[PDB]
RNA sequence: AAACAUCUCAGUAUCGGGAGGAACAGAAAACGCAAUGUGAUGUCGUUAGUAACCGCGAGUGAACGCGAUACAGCCCAAACC
RNA sequence: ACUCGUACGGUCACUGAAUCCUGCCCAGUGCAGGUAUCUGAACACCUCGUACAAGAGGACGAAGGACCUGUCAACGGCGGG
RNA sequence: GCUUUACUGCAGGCUGUCGCUGAGGACUCUCACUCCGGGAGGAGGACACCGAUAGCCGGGCA
């Protein structure tokens, strides 16, 4: 589907309607220092490593919308529930 | 499954061992302090159970009686010599260096003084081709060019008993008798005639190998069977 | 002023440097030809020996023991095992090489008792340790106020029961506080979890 | 040939005999080892924890 | 664990080596109710199924302290001779 | 162990006396050889990060793989129109 | 019990790296180490072996 790059809507921070900019959430890089990262190293040994021996699940036919809504004035963003969309493109 | 036959071998049980106690002598060159003054006389020509070829008993000037790898054309009474100054005649042993090229040799040492390793079976021979103050190129019966230390001692002539392979065994019984003198399990059952549990080629409603016969060099024992690391197969091409 | 002993010690802090280096490069050659347990007239590290209880005296013996380097020499499983227990290559023993050495020595001298031991180096495939043993039956020792303690019946085969210094550290008994919940008073009384 | 009764006829070989150490007829005269006390194999007397129930 | 691989059964069964009438431990490079505080070590009661672990599933699981029992504190190496 | 052995050896396989013979197929799988370029781990090395460290990235790149070739008395195949 | 391009692992083989390990991306040497030689000495040589680790293959085995 199609979607405006910018549009007016409520900003939960300003507590008043303003122009927001919509953008897709770019994945952040892991640090490899979270507790789970330490358990992986600690608990993996000789033989099967339980949960750590498992591999990536799969894919649903269509993914939900993963967007960031940035308030055009206060500069802060907020998240919204997403909806299934085979494809999502912005207008301007 | 069960360990394959090739694996039972290594344990060295009776069935796989050679009848060592029935063997005569470990054919090796003599150890001369130096000089060559070492000569002996052929006293008798005996049969060597370990090689199916003749061997000669020799008495040396210094009272030493030892069997020796007999080349073709050596008779009782003949005088043999072993040393740097050895004469250049059949049956004499001397370092590759002192040997003239184009002369067939047998029982060649891989390392000077190791007693001889190459060219020792019925009728085979090595061919000394090149010399040098360093390398002595010899052509072994397999056809390979082997660079050797000229100080390596060898014996002039081709090994006795040549042509043994020309006559067919004709019957199982003959194979049997020869086999009994070797460290070998015989007769041979085909893998494909076995059960899955006994060999990688076993099993099936009919006999045929399960997979392709060419196996990797890295294959483990219990699996390395069939055509080991074959660079090619068949006759074609 | 510094004791002469302090010099032997200071040298052994870097067995790979200086004169000690060249010295080892030479000795090991002879050592690699000696047996598994060689009795020696004098400790290679006097300061260490004396520090551990040694004494130029009757009934005091020293022996250099050689032991292979590396993990456990283990045979693979010949029956069903869950993946966790199918290992062979990474398994290491719970007894350190120094204790193995102390035991091989004590067995060689059935009448003697282990007093202590220390390292004297290693090449690429083995480690050497010098062990100090004592004759609990020689009167020269039964009358020594600083050693007669090892003469008591309850000190019999002390090395095989982990009562040695290396035996006690290896048993995780160094710490008196946190971390030694499953080690003291013994590994066995703590259900073998330390 | 039956592996039962007919094969029982060839049994006239003496193996296990009275043991010099323990007195049991378990001394294998071919192996010179007692299957009962370990004589010929061990200085210590043969014994195993499985010879009784684990808690006994 | 209603399958099963980590986990669990379990450091159990069993095996190798060894001591004693009891073993082992033991006079802090401790503790850390953080203190102007405690004062070798075992063990019993408790702390507590708590903290902690764990396909964070099923399961697993202490310690300090406290109340008791019994109490006991010493010898070398080196310096200088 | 083979081996008191050394290629006229002995190991690993297939077929199964003699006689007349044994065609076509290397795409897949296997084995083997080569390989500009691509891919390819760890240590050491370089950058960032951290008064250190975790960590992130880069350079280099072995066997192996991609890619190319040889091979069917190697697994096997020898159709529709 | 058996099979395999089922899942997960474990031996084994190949390969890199560190230790043993030394003198002057290609090279010489000798002194460790290895092998031949009864010995003198020869060959090989900082490699190989062995210890550690990493990648690949891996129903041979669980
Ligand atoms: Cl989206
Ligand atoms: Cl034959
Ligand atoms: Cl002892
Ligand atoms: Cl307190
Ligand atoms: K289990
Ligand atoms: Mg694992
Ligand atoms: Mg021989
Ligand atoms: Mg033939
Ligand atoms: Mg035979
Ligand atoms: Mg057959
Ligand atoms: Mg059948
Ligand atoms: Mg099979
Ligand atoms: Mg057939
Ligand atoms: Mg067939
Ligand atoms: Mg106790
Ligand atoms: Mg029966
Ligand atoms: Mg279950
Ligand atoms: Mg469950
Ligand atoms: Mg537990
Ligand atoms: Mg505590
Ligand atoms: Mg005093
Ligand atoms: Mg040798
Ligand atoms: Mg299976
Ligand atoms: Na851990
Ligand atoms: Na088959
Ligand atoms: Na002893
Ligand atoms: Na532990
Ligand atoms: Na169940
Ligand atoms: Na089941
Ligand atoms: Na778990
Ligand atoms: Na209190
Ligand atoms: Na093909
Ligand atoms: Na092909
Ligand atoms: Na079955």
């Amino acid at each position: 589907m199609q979607m405006p790059r910018r549009f007016n809507t409520y900003c939960p921070h300003c507590n008043e309607h303003q122009e927001h900019e919509v953008e897709k959430v770019r994945s952040g890089r892991q640090t490899g220092m979270k507790w789970i990262d330490r358990q992986r190293e600690r608990n993996s040994g000789i033989g099967n490593d339980g949960k750590f021996s498992k591999v990536p699940g799969g894919d649903k036919p269509t993914k939900k919308t993963d967007l960031k809504y940035r308030c055009g004035e206060c500069g802060k963003a907020h998240l919204r529930e997403g909806w299934r969309a085979g494809r999502l493109e912005f207008q301007e | 499954g069960r360990r394959i036959q090739g694996q039972r071998r290594g344990r060295g049980t009776s069935t796989f061992r050679a009848p060592s106690h029935r063997y005569k002598a470990d054919l090796e060159h003599r150890k001369v302090e130096d000089g060559d003054v070492i000569a002996g006389t052929v006293v008798d020509i005996e049969h060597d159970p370990a090689r199916s070829a003749p061997v000669a008993a020799v008495e040396f000037e210094d009272g030493d009686r030892r069997l020796i790898l007999a080349p073709e054309g050596v008779g009782v009474g003949d005088e043999l010599q072993v040393g740097v100054s050895a004469e250049i005649a059949p049956g004499n042993t001397l370092p590759l260096a002192e040997i003239p090229e184009g002369v067939p040799v047998c029982n060649v040492e891989s390392s000077p003084g190791d007693g001889g390793k190459f060219a020792r079976a019925s009728g085979v021979n090595a061919q000394l081709l090149t010399h040098d103050r360093n390398v002595a190129v010899v052509k072994l019966p397999s056809g390979e060019m082997k660079r050797l230390d000229p100080q390596c001692r060898a014996t002039i002539g081709v090994v006795a008993g040549g042509g043994r392979t020309d006559k067919p065994f004709v019957k199982a019984g003959n194979k049997h008798h020869k086999m009994k003198a070797r460290g070998t399990k015989w007769p041979n059952v085909r893998g494909v005639a076995m059960n899955a549990v006994d060999h990688p080629f076993g099993g099936g409603g009919r006999q045929h190998p399960g997979k392709p016969k060419s196996i990797s060099r890295n294959a483990p024992p219990g699996r390395k069977v069939g055509d080991i690391a074959s660079k090619r197969t068949g006759r074609g091409g | 002023a510094r004791s002469a002993y302090s010099y032997i010690r200071d040298a052994w802090e870097n067995p790979g440097d200086g004169q000690l280096a060249e010295l080892q490069w030479q000795r090991q050659q002879e050592w690699r030809n000696e047996g598994a347990v060689e009795r020696i007239e004098r400790p290679t590290r006097l300061d260490k020996a004396r520090s551990q209880g040694y004494k130029a005296k009757q009934g005091v013996i020293v022996a250099r023991v050689s032991v292979r380097k590396g993990s456990a020499r283990k045979r693979r499983h010949k029956a069903g095992r869950r993946s966790k227990r199918q290992g062979v290559t990474r398994i290491t023993r719970r007894k350190d090489i120094q204790r193995v050495a102390e035991e091989r020595a004590s067995r060689t001298f059935p009448n003697l008792r282990v007093l202590n031991s220390y390292s004297v180096g290693q090449d690429g495939r083995q480690k050497w340790h010098e062990v100090i043993l004592i004759d609990p039956n020689h009167p020269a020792i039964q009358n020594d106020d600083d050693l007669s303690w090892i003469c008591a019946d309850d000190q019999a085969d002390r090395v095989f029961r982990g009562l040695t210094g290396a035996g006690r550290r290896n048993r995780g008994l160094s710490g008196k506080g946190k971390g030694s919940e499953k080690t003291r008073p013994s590994l066995r009384s703590n259900g073998g979890k330390a | 040939t039956g592996a039962g009764t007919p094969s029982q006829g060839k049994k006239n070989t003496t193996t296990h005999t009275k043991c010099r150490r323990c007195g049991e007829k378990s001394y294998h005269t071919k192996k010179k080892v007692c299957s009962s006390c370990g004589f010929g194999k061990s200085a210590k007397r043969r014994d195993y924890e499985w010879q009784s129930k684990a808690g006994e």
